[PDB]
DNA sequence: AGTACTTGAGCT
RNA sequence: GACCAGGAA
DNA sequence: AGCTCAAGTACTTTCCGGTCA
C-alpha cells in the first residue's frame, strides 16, 4: 500500500507571469492544484515529492490567447485503498449503523453486521460504544480492519470493511 | 519524366500564347504535382482528389458527401495534417505562421 | 461569453470515422422517440416525453434543457434514438453492401476466394485497403458457388478442402432499394433455362454480413472495431436534436418544424404501422408493403436526389430536404459554413480613388469608423488615453462602444447608467473605434491573387466611400466604375501584427507571380509623368517652389 | 531477354516467372528500333544499389510512400530493368538551377 | 524527438513567418500587462515594445521548427539572425 | 460579408495562419464543445456548474476535454452521426509519419 | 480545381516541398530554392558571343607580352607578367569558364542569354562604383589571387540546403550551378580590373553584399507554394481571349489530361 | 485539468474491462509492478509500509522548508507537535489530509529511526515478494504466520510457514520502541 | 457550357 | 427561415 | 442469354420580389 508514483500535470500561466519568479509560481500552483488531491485512478495525492528537481521543461504558448501551457513532470506519495487490504485505524464515529475508522485521509466504515455477533451496540454509554464479552469498542480506540470494497467520490475514497474474520478486530 | 517535360511544354505555351509571363517555378509545381504519381493524373473531380489526403479534405471539392460515407465505412484516420482540415475544425493550421511552435524559455527569461 | 468549464482544453489531433453500431447508438441515446407528435403535451404547447426532447436538447430559449442544464447558447444537442422494426439499408451503403455480398458466400459468410486461389493471394497482399476491396471484388463477383474442396498448391491431383457450404451465389441486380437475385439451379444439369428468382431480405443480408469472418471482412475494406459491415445496416436509428433540425418559430402560436423533424416523424409512423402490422393479424404482404415504405423514408431522410425515380415530396411540392443535400458545398456545410463564412467586424462600400492618400492606406467613411471595434486590453501603458475614449462616447467619433470587465460581462456605453462614471480597471477591455493607422484587410472580390487581400493603414475621412491609393488600383483589379470593396478588421494584437508584417501593401509590390513589380504608376499620373519630362518641358521658379514643397520629403533644398 | 517480331504466345508467356531467382522480360523488336532513352526530353534515370536508397530515405527522413514514383511498365524502367522498390535517380538540366536532382522510385 | 543544438541544420536565419508570430506573440503578451524586457523609453505600443525586446534580442522566446517527420529543432530568437 | 472560399485561399497564400483562424472562429461561428476522450462524439452531458462531467455508455466520468470548434463543424458532426457515420474527434495521436 | 488540387503544398523546413501526406513534390523548391519575388532577368554573358570575342573578354595570359593585364590596371601588373604559378591559377579560371560555356549551352539550346536569376548582379557592381567613386583611371590594388580566390569563396556560402553529408552537399551544389556561372562570368579576373576597374576594398564589399543578397533570396519555410502557384496560373488564365487549341479551351484540356485533344499534331 | 502518468495506453473506442482490484494482487493498471519513470526506463513499482513512509515524507518537506527559506533570502506524541508545525511551514493548509496523515502515520509507525527502516527495508526486499506484499509486512504486525498468511493472503504459498515465522521474529526485533 | 464517368439498354 | 424567380461591378 | 456499346445520367460570384408551415 501507499505508494510513490510518477505523475504528470498540465498547467496554463497568464503572460502576466513571465517573468522570472515563473518556474517559481510553478510549483507551487503544481502544489496548489494537486497536493491534497483525491482522484478514484491514482487516490489521494498526499505530498509532492522532491521539490527542488520539478520538472519544468519548456511551455507551449497557446496560440490565441497568449498564455504558455507548461507540462509539469513531478512525483509523490499516493495513497489508494483497495479490497481485500487490511488496514491499522482509529475510530473517529460510532452508532446504532457501525462504526467509522480513521485510516490516513480515508475513512473505513465497519457495519454493525460485519462485525463478530457478540458485539453490540450499547446506545447508553458515553461516548456511544460497541461492547463484547471481552472487548470495548469506541472512539478512541484502534481497529484492525479488512476492507471490504471502497467508492470514489469527488474528493476522497470511502470503504466498508470486516471485522469478521481472524487476526481482525480490537488491538 | 519527358511526359512531364512536355507537360510543362505545353502549358508554358498557353500561358505565353496570351503574351504574359509567369514564372517557371509555379508551372513546375503544377506539373510535377500531376507527375510524381507514376503518370498524368487529372486536376479533377476524379484524379488529385481521389488520392489517400485526409477525407475532411477531400471532402470539401466536388465529391463531398460520397467521400464522407466511405471516409466511415472504411474507418479511415484523418491526419488533420491538412490545410482545410484545420480551417474546418477552427484550428490554427500548419500554415506560414503556423509551420512550428513558440516556447518561452524559463532560462533566458531570467538571463534578461 | 459562453461559460468556464473545468474540462482540459485540447485541439483537434486526429479525426477518426467510422460506423455507428446500434448497441452504440442505444447507448449515447438520451431518448426514444416514441411518438410522431412534435410536443404540445396534447395541444398544451411544451414538448412531449416522445419526440423533439424527451429528455434530447430544448426549445423555449427560457426552460434550460432538461439533460445537461444549460439553455440554448451551450447546450450542444443530445442524441435520441428510434428502434427499427425491421432492418434498412443505409443510402449510402447500398452500393457496398451489395459488392459485399457479391464478394462472399450468401449462405455461409465465407469469403468467395482466399489463398487457395493465386490472383486472390495477390490482391490480398495489395496494402491499399479500398484499392484491394475493389481488387477482391472484381476477383469474386464471378465464382457462383462457395466451393468446398480446391486443388491444393502443390498439386491439383490431391483437392484439399478450405470451408464448407457447397450452394451456388445468386446473381445479384439492383432494383432501387431492394437487392435481387438469381440462382443457375440444376435439373439434369441444365438450368438455367429460367432461373430462381428471389428478392434479398434485409435481415438475410444482415445475418450474412454478422458472420462474415474478422478476418474476411477485414480483407475487404473493413475494421473489426470503427466499421463492421453489418454496421452498413440499420436497426437504430439516431435521432438528432433540435438544433440539427430547430423550430424556425415565427410569432408564438403558430409552430414552424424544421424539414428533418417532418422526415422523421414520417419515418416514426412508418416504423409504428409496420411493428403493430406485423404484432398483429400479419397478411404477410401488407407486411413487406409496410417494409419498403420504411426503408423508403429512412432512405430519403438521408438522401432525397436518389437515380431510381420517385422524390419524396413535402405537401406542396417542394421535395424534402436530405440531410446529404446540406452537405453538397458552394452553399452548404462543408464548403459555404466551413470552407467559407459570413463574419463580424467586416464592411464594404463603394470605392474612390485618392491622389492625396499614401500608397499603403485606405480612406475610411467616419461613420464605419464609428461601427468597427477593435478590442483593446486596458494596461499602463494606454489607461489614460482609453478612458479618455470611454468617457468621449459611441456616437463622437474617436471613442468606444464597451466596456469588458474581467467578469467576462459586457457594458453598454450606449445605454449604461454608469457611462460617464466609469472608471478603467487594468487587464479590462475597452472595444474602441477603429483609429488612423490600424491596420486593416482591404480586399476586393474575386480574390485570386494574394495581393487581392492586402494590409492598409486606416485614414478615417468624411463621406460614404472608401478611398485608395491611385496605383494599387491594378493589383486588386478595381475601377471606381462603381465597385464596392470589402474591409475586414483584426481583433488580436496577433492578428495585426501578422496584417502589417506579411500582407502590408509595401510588402506586396514586387510580386512571384512574375519577379516583377505587380502595381506602378498609371492613369493621369503616368499621361503626366510623360508630358512633365520631354525636353521641351521647361518650369518657371513659382511654380517649382510649389512642386518641391509638394514632395513631403524634400530636404529643402 | 526475349526479343520477339510479332508476338509471344500467351501459351509461352506463362513460362516466363517460372524460374526464380532469374528474372526474364519480353521486349518487342519493333518498339527497341528508336531508342527513347536518346530523346531530347529523356533525363538520365540512374539504378540506386540498396545501400545507395537506404542513404536517400535517410537523408530525407521518408518512407517510400513519400517518394515521386516511375510506374513498372515505364518505357525507362524498361530499359533499364527497374523491379519494384527499386529507386532511380533522375538528373535534369534547370532553366532556374542549371542541374536538378530528382527520384521516382519503381511501382 | 528534437534533434540535438550541435546537429542542427535549417536555416540559422529567423522567416518572415518566425518573425511575425515573434512579434506578434510578444505584442499580444505584453498587451496582457506581461513583464516587458527592454526599456520602454517612452514605449506604449505593445508591437513597438516588441519590435524593440526583438531589436536588442531579449525576447525570451523559442521557435520550435518541424520537420516533415515530425522531429524538430529548437531555436532561441536570441541566436536567430534577423536579416530579414 | 463572407469571407469565401477564395478569401480562404489569399490567407493561406500569404500565410497568416492566426488570422485566418480568426476571421474563421472569433469572427463568426466559434463555439465550445465537451468531447469523451473513449469514444470521440460529443455525447458529454456536461453539468458545468456542479462541475460534474460524463458520456454515460461510455460509462467515462473522468476522461473529458474541451474544443472550440466553429458551430458549424460541430453541426456537421451532428449531421453525419444523424446519418449514422462516427466522425470521432481525438486529442492525441497515434499514427506519426 | 487549381487551387483545390494544391493547397496543401509547401516548403519546409528542410527546402523540401511537401503536402499533407508529406510526400515530396519538389526536392529543393522551385528547382533552385529560391524565392520568386527576389528574383530578376539577367543576362549570362558567357553563353553568346563569338569564341573569339569571349577569350578576348576573359582570356589572361601572364606568360604572353600581349595578353597579360597592363600595369595600368593594377599594380601588381610590371611584376605579374611570366608568374607561372599565378598562370595556373588564371588558367583554372578560364578552364573553368569555358566548362560553363559548353554547360550553358546545354542547357539553353537556342542560345537564349537572359534568364531570371537571384542577385541582380549588374546593380551591385554599379553601387560599388558610384559608392567608393571607382577612378576609372588610376590602378586596383587587388590581386589575382584576391580576385580569383575571393570568388572561389564566396561561392561556398551562396547556401541553400545545409546538411552535413554527401547527399545534402551535392543537392547544394547542383541548385546553385546556375547562378554560379552567372557569378564566374560576372566576376572573372579580366572583367573585374579591366571593365569595372574595382580597388580591393569595393570587390570586397560586392562580394559580401552578393553573399547576403543571396541569402535573402531563398525561400522561407512555411511559405505556401500551393495555393501560390495555383493563383499565379490561374489568374492569368482571367485575362484570356498551323492553328492548334489554344488559350483557355486548351488549358481546360491540359487539366483535364483529355484523352482526345482538338489539334493533335506531330512536329517531325 | 487534471494528473496523468506515463502508462501511454491508448484505449481506442474499447470501453471497458475494468477488472476488479483485490489483494489476488490485482491492483489497478496505474500499479502494475511494471511501471516508467520520466527517463521512461521501466522501474519497480514502489510502496512504502508506514514509518517507511512517514520518513519520506517528513524528509520531502523538510527539504522543502529548506528551499522556502533558500529563495527567500533576496517521542511520537513529542513528534505529532514536531510534524504539526512543518505542515505549517510547507502545507498549503487546506491540505488537511495530510495532516491527518502524518497524526495516523506518526502514531502507527513500526519504526520510528531511519536506519532501522533500512534494515527492515533489507530484510523483506530479499523475499522477492511483490512490493504490496513486502510493505504490508512491514506495516501490519505478526506472529503466527497463521496471522500473517491470513490479513496478507496473497502471500500464501510463497514462502513457507517457517522461514515468513523467521522473517515476523526478525521484525519483532527490529520494532523499534516508544 | 462541354467533358467527366457512369449508368443504362438494346442487338447479333 | 426554407424555396422559386428576376436584375447588377 | 450475354455482351457489346451508344445514349442515357449528374456535375462542375461578391452584392442587392414572390409563396410556404
Ligand atoms: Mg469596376
Ligand atoms: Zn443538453
Ligand atoms: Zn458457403
Ligand atoms: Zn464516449
Amino acid at each position: 500500500m501507499f505508494f510513490i508514483k510518477d505523475l504528470s500535470l498540465n498547467i496554463t500561466l497568464h503572460p502576466s507571469f513571465f517573468g522570472p519568479r515563473m518556474k517559481q509560481y510553478l510549483k507551487t500552483k503544481l502544489l496548489e492544484e494537486v497536493e491534497g488531491s483525491c482522484t478514484g485512478k491514482f487516490g489521494y495525492i498526499l505530498c509532492v515529492l522532491d521539490y527542488d528537481n520539478i520538472d519544468i521543461q519548456r511551455g507551449r504558448i497557446l496560440p490565441t490567447d497568449g498564455s504558455a501551457e507548461f507540462n509539469v513532470k513531478y512525483r509523490a506519495v499516493v495513497f489508494k485503498p483497495f479490497k481485500g487490504e487490511v488496514v491499522d485505524g482509529t475510530v473517529v464515529s460510532c452508532s446504532q449503523h457501525g462504526f467509522e475508522v480513521q485510516v490516513g485521509p480515508m475513512k473505513v466504515f465497519v457495519t454493525k453486521h460485519l462485525m463478530p455477533q457478540d458485539l453490540t451496540f450499547n446506545a447508553g454509554s458515553n461516548p456511544p460504544s460497541y461492547q463484547s464479552s471481552e472487548d470495548v469498542i469506541t472512539i478512541k480506540s484502534r481497529i484492525r480492519v479488512k476492507i471490504e470494497g471502497c467508492i470514489s467520490q469527488v474528493s476522497s475514497i470511502h470503504a466498508i470493511g470486516s471485522i469478521k474474520e481472524d487476526y481482525l478486530g480490537a488491538i | 519524366e519527358a511526359g512531364r517535360a512536355a507537360l510543362y511544354k505545353e502549358v508554358y505555351n498557353v500561358i505565353a500564347s496570351d503574351g504574359s509571363y509567369v514564372n517557371y517555378r509555379h508551372m513546375a509545381l503544377l506539373v510535377d504535382v500531376m507527375t510524381t504519381q507514376g503518370g498524368l493524373t487529372s486536376v479533377t473531380r476524379h484524379g488529385f482528389n481521389r488520392s489517400n489526403t485526409g477525407a475532411l479534405m477531400r471532402c470539401s471539392f466536388e465529391e463531398t458527401v460520397e467521400i464522407l460515407f466511405e471516409a466511415g465505412a472504411s474507418a479511415e484516420l484523418d491526419d488533420c495534417r491538412g490545410v482545410s482540415e484545420n480551417v474546418i475544425l477552427g484550428q490554427m493550421a500548419p500554415i506560414g505562421t503556423g509551420a512550428f511552435d513558440v516556447m518561452i524559455d524559463e532560462e533566458s527569461l531570467v538571463k534578461y | 461569453g459562453q461559460q468556464y468549464s473545468s474540462a482540459p482544453l485540447r485541439t483537434v489531433k486526429e479525426v477518426q470515422f467510422g460506423l455507428f453500431s446500434p448497441e452504440e447508438v442505444r447507448a449515447i441515446s438520451v431518448a426514444k422517440i416514441r411518438f410522431p407528435e412534435t410536443m404540445d403535451e396534447t395541444q398544451t404547447r411544451a414538448k412531449i416525453g416522445g419526440l423533439n426532447d424527451p429528455r434530447l436538447g430544448s426549445i423555449d430559449r427560457n426552460l434550460k434543457c432538461q439533460t445537461c442544464q444549460e439553455g440554448m447558447n451551450e447546450c450542444p444537442g443530445h442524441f435520441g434514438h428510434i428502434d427499427l422494426a425491421k432492418p434498412v439499408f443505409h443510402v449510402g451503403f447500398i452500393a457496398k453492401i451489395k459488392k459485399v455480398c457479391e464478394c462472399v458466400c450468401m449462405h455461409c459468410g465465407k469469403l468467395l476466394l482466399d489463398e487457395h486461389n493465386e490472383l486472390m493471394r495477390q490482391a490480398l497482399a495489395i496494402k491499399d485497403s479500398k484499392k484491394r476491396f475493389a481488387a477482391i471484388w472484381t476477383l469474386c463477383k464471378t465464382k457462383m458457388v462457395c466451393e468446398t474442396d480446391v486443388p491444393s498448391e502443390d498439386d491439383p491431383t490431391q483437392l484439399v478442402s478450405r470451408g464448407g457450404c457447397g450452394n451456388t451465389q445468386p446473381t445479384i441486380r439492383k432494383d432501387g432499394l431492394k437487392l435481387v437475385g438469381s440462382w443457375k439451379k440444376d435439373r439434369a444439369t441444365g438450368d438455367a433455362d429460367e432461373p430462381e428468382l428471389r428478392v434479398l431480405s434485409t435481415e438475410e443480408i444482415l445475418n450474412i454480413f454478422k458472420h462474415i469472418s474478422v478476418k474476411d471482412f477485414t480483407s475487404l475494406g473493413f475494421n473489426e472495431v470503427f466499421s463492421r459491415p453489418e454496421w452498413m445496416i440499420l436497426t437504430c436509428l439516431p435521432v438528432p436534436p433540435p438544433p440539427v433540425r430547430p423550430s424556425i418559430s415565427f410569432n408564438e402560436s403558430q409552430r414552424g418544424e424544421d424539414d428533418l423533424t417532418f422526415k422523421l416523424a414520417d419515418i416514426l409512423k412508418a416504423n409504428i404501422s409496420l411493428e403493430t402490422l406485423e404484432h398483429n393479424g400479419a397478411p404477410h404482404h401488407a407486411i413487406e408493403e409496410a417494409e419498403s415504405l420504411l426503408q423508403f423514408h429512412v432512405a430519403t431522410y438521408m438522401d432525397n436526389d436518389i437515380a431510381g425515380q420517385p422524390q419524396a415530396l413535402q405537401k406542396s411540392g417542394r421535395p424534402v430536404k436530405s440531410i446529404r443535400a446540406r452537405l453538397k458545398g458552394k452553399e452548404g456545410r462543408i464548403r459555404g459554413n466551413l470552407m467559407g463564412k459570413r463574419v463580424d467586424f467586416s464592411a464594404r462600400t463603394v470605392i474612390s480613388g485618392d491622389p492625396n492618400l499614401e500608397l499603403d492606406q485606405v480612406g475610411v467613411p467616419k461613420s464605419i469608423a464609428k461601427t468597427l471595434t477593435y478590442p483593446e486590453v486596458v494596461t499602463p501603458y494606454n489607461i489614460d488615453r482609453l478612458t479618455q475614449l470611454v468617457r468621449n462616447g459611441p456616437n463622437e467619433h474617436p471613442g468606444a462602444k464597451y466596456v469588458i470587465r474581467d467578469s467576462g460581462d459586457r457594458i453598454d456605453l450606449r445605454y449604461s447608467k454608469r457611462a460617464g462614471d466609469i472608471q478603467l480597471q487594468y487587464g479590462w477591455k475597452v472595444e474602441r473605434h477603429i483609429m488612423d493607422n490600424d491596420p486593416v484587410l482591404f480586399n476586393r472580390q474575386p480574390s485570386l491573387h494574394k495581393m487581392s487581400m492586402m494590409a492598409h493603414r486606416v485614414k478615417v475621412i468624411p463621406y460614404s466611400t472608401f478611398r485608395l491609393n491611385l496605383s494599387v488600383t491594378s493589383p486588386y483589379n478595381a475601377d471606381f466604375d462603381g465597385d464596392e470593396m470589402n474591409l475586414h478588421v483584426p481583433q488580436s494584437e496577433e492578428t495585426r501584427a501578422e496584417l502589417s508584417q506579411l500582407c502590408a501593401v509595401p510588402l506586396q509590390i514586387v510580386s512571384p507571380q512574375s519577379n516583377k513589380p505587380c502595381m506602378g504608376i498609371v492613369q493621369d499620373t503616368l499621361c503626366g509623368i510623360r508630358k512633365l519630362t520631354l525636353r521641351d518641358t521647361f518650369i518657371e521658379l513659382d511654380q517649382v517652389l510649389n512642386m518641391l514643397y509638394w514632395v513631403p520629403d524634400w530636404d529643402g533644398v | 531477354i526475349f526479343v520477339y517480331q510479332n508476338n509471344i504466345t500467351p501459351s509461352a508467356m506463362k513460362l516466363v516467372p517460372s524460374i526464380p531467382p532469374a528474372t526474364i522480360e519480353t521486349f518487342n523488336e519493333a518498339a527497341l528500333v528508336v531508342n527513347i532513352t536518346h530523346h531530347e526530353l529523356v533525363p538520365k534515370h540512374i539504378r540506386l544499389s540498396s545501400d545507395e536508397k537506404r542513404e536517400l530515405l535517410k537523408r530525407y527522413r521518408l518512407k517510400e510512400s513519400q517518394l515521386p514514383r516511375i510506374q513498372r511498365a515505364d518505357p525507362v524502367a524498361l530499359y533499364l530493368g527497374l523491379k519494384r522498390g527499386e529507386v532511380v535517380k533522375i538528373i535534369r538540366k534547370s532553366e532556374t538551377s542549371g542541374r536538378y536532382a530528382s527520384y521516382r522510385i519503381c511501382m | 524527438k528534437a534533434i540535438p543544438k550541435d546537429q542542427r541544420a535549417t536555416t540559422p536565419y529567423m522567416t518572415k513567418y518566425e518573425r511575425a508570430r515573434i512579434l506578434g506573440t510578444r505584442a499580444l503578451q505584453i498587451s496582457m500587462n506581461a513583464p516587458v524586457f527592454v526599456d520602454l523609453e517612452g514605449e506604449t505600443d505593445p508591437l513597438r515594445i516588441a519590435m524593440k525586446e526583438l531589436a536588442e534580442k531579449k525576447i525570451p522566446l523559442v521557435i520550435r521548427r518541424y520537420l516533415p517527420d515530425g522531429s524538430f529543432e529548437d531555436w532561441s530568437v536570441e541566436e536567430l539572425i534577423v536579416d530579414l | 460579408l463572407r469571407f469565401g472560399e477564395m478569401e480562404r485561399d489569399c490567407m493561406i497564400a500569404h500565410g497568416a495562419a492566426s488570422f485566418l483562424k480568426e476571421r474563421l472562429m472569433e469572427a463568426s461561428d466559434a463555439f465550445r464543445v465537451h468531447i469523451c476522450g473513449i469514444c470521440g462524439l460529443m455525447t458529454v452531458i456536461a453539468k458545468l456548474n456542479h462541475n460534474q462531467f460524463e458520456c454515460k455508455g461510455c460509462d467515462n466520468k473522468i476522461d473529458i476535454y474541451q474544443i472550440h470548434i466553429p458551430y458549424a463543424a460541430k453541426l456537421l458532426f451532428q449531421e453525419l452521426m444523424a446519418m449514422n457515420i462516427t466522425p470521432r474527434l481525438y486529442t492525441d495521436r497515434s499514427r506519426d509519419f | 480545381r487549381l487551387v483545390k488540387a494544391l493547397e496543401d503544398i509547401m516548403v519546409h523546413y528542410d527546402n523540401t516541398t511537401r503536402n499533407s501526406l508529406g510526400n515530396v513534390i519538389q526536392f529543393i523548391y522551385g528547382e533552385d530554392g529560391m524565392d520568386a519575388a527576389h528574383i530578376e532577368k539577367q543576362s549570362l554573358d558567357t553563353i553568346g558571343g563569338s569564341d573569339a570575342a569571349f577569350e578576348k573578354r576573359y582570356r589572361v595570359d601572364l606568360l604572353n607580352t600581349d595578353h597579360t593585364l597592363d600595369p595600368s590596371l593594377l599594380e601588381s601588373g610590371s611584376e605579374i607578367l611570366g608568374d607561372l604559378k599565378l598562370q595556373v591559377l588564371l588558367d583554372e579560371e578560364y578552364k573553368q569558364l569555358v566548362k560553363d560555356r559548353k554547360f550553358l549551352r546545354e542547357v539553353f539550346v537556342d542560345g537564349e542569354a537572359n534568364w531570371p536569376l537571384p542577385v541582380n548582379i549588374r546593380r551591385i557592381i554599379q553601387n560599388a562604383q558610384q559608392t567608393f567613386h571607382i577612378d576609372h583611371t588610376k590602378p586596383s590594388d587587388l590581386t589575382i589571387k584576391d580576385i580569383v580566390l575571393g570568388v572561389k569563396d564566396l561561392q561556398e556560402n551562396l547556401l541553400v540546403l545545409r546538411g552535413k553529408n554527401e547527399i545534402i552537399q551535392n543537392a547544394q551544389r547542383d541548385a546553385v550551378t546556375l547562378f554560379c556561372c552567372l557569378l564566374r562570368s560576372r566576376l572573372a579576373t579580366r572583367r573585374v580590373l579591366q571593365e569595372y576597374r574595382l580597388t580591393k576594398q569595393a570587390f570586397d564589399w560586392v562580394l559580401s553584399n552578393i553573399e547576403a543578397q543571396f541569402l535573402r533570396s531563398v525561400v522561407h519555410p512555411g511559405e505556401m507554394v500551393g495555393v501560390l502557384a495555383a493563383q499565379s496560373i490561374g489568374e492569368p488564365a482571367t485575362q484570356m481571349t498551323k492553328k492548334v487549341t489554344s488559350g483557355v479551351p486548351r488549358l481546360k484540356e491540359i487539366l483535364n489530361v483529355a484523352k482526345n485533344m482538338k489539334t493533335p499534331s506531330l512536329t517531325v | 485539468v487534471s494528473t496523468s502518468t506515463f502508462q501511454t495506453r491508448r484505449r481506442r473506442l474499447k470501453k471497458v474491462e475494468e477488472e476488479e482490484n483485490a489483494a489476488t494482487l490485482q491492483l489497478g493498471q496505474e500499479f502494475q509492478l511494471k511501471q516508467i519513470n520520466h527517463q521512461g526506463e521501466e522501474e519497480e513499482l514502489i510502496a512504502l509500509n508506514l514509518s517507511e513512509a512517514r520518513l519520506v515524507i517528513k524528509e520531502a518537506l523538510v527539504e522543502r522548508r529548506r528551499a522556502f527559506k533558500r529563495s527567500q533570502k533576496k517521542t511520537r506524541e513529542k513528534e505529532l507537535e514536531s510534524i504539526d508545525v512543518l505542515l505549517e511551514q510547507t502545507t498549503g493548509g487546506n491540505n488537511k489530509d495530510l495532516k491527518n496523515t502524518m497524526q495516523y502515520l506518526t502514531n502507527f509507525s513500526r519504526f520510528r529511526d531511519q536506519e532501522t527502516v533500512g534494515a527492515v527495508i533489507q530484510l523483506l526486499k530479499s523475499t522477492g515478494l511483490h512490493p504490496f506484499e513486502v510493505a504490508q509486512l512491514g506495516s501490519l504486525a505478526c506472529d503466527t504466520a497463521d496471522e500473517a498468511k491470513t490479513l496478507i493472503p496473497s502471500l500464501n504459498n510463497k514462502i513457507s510457514d517457517d522461514e515468513l515465522e523467521r522473517i515476523l521474529k526478525e521484525l519483532s526485533n527490529l520494532e523499534t520502541l516508544y
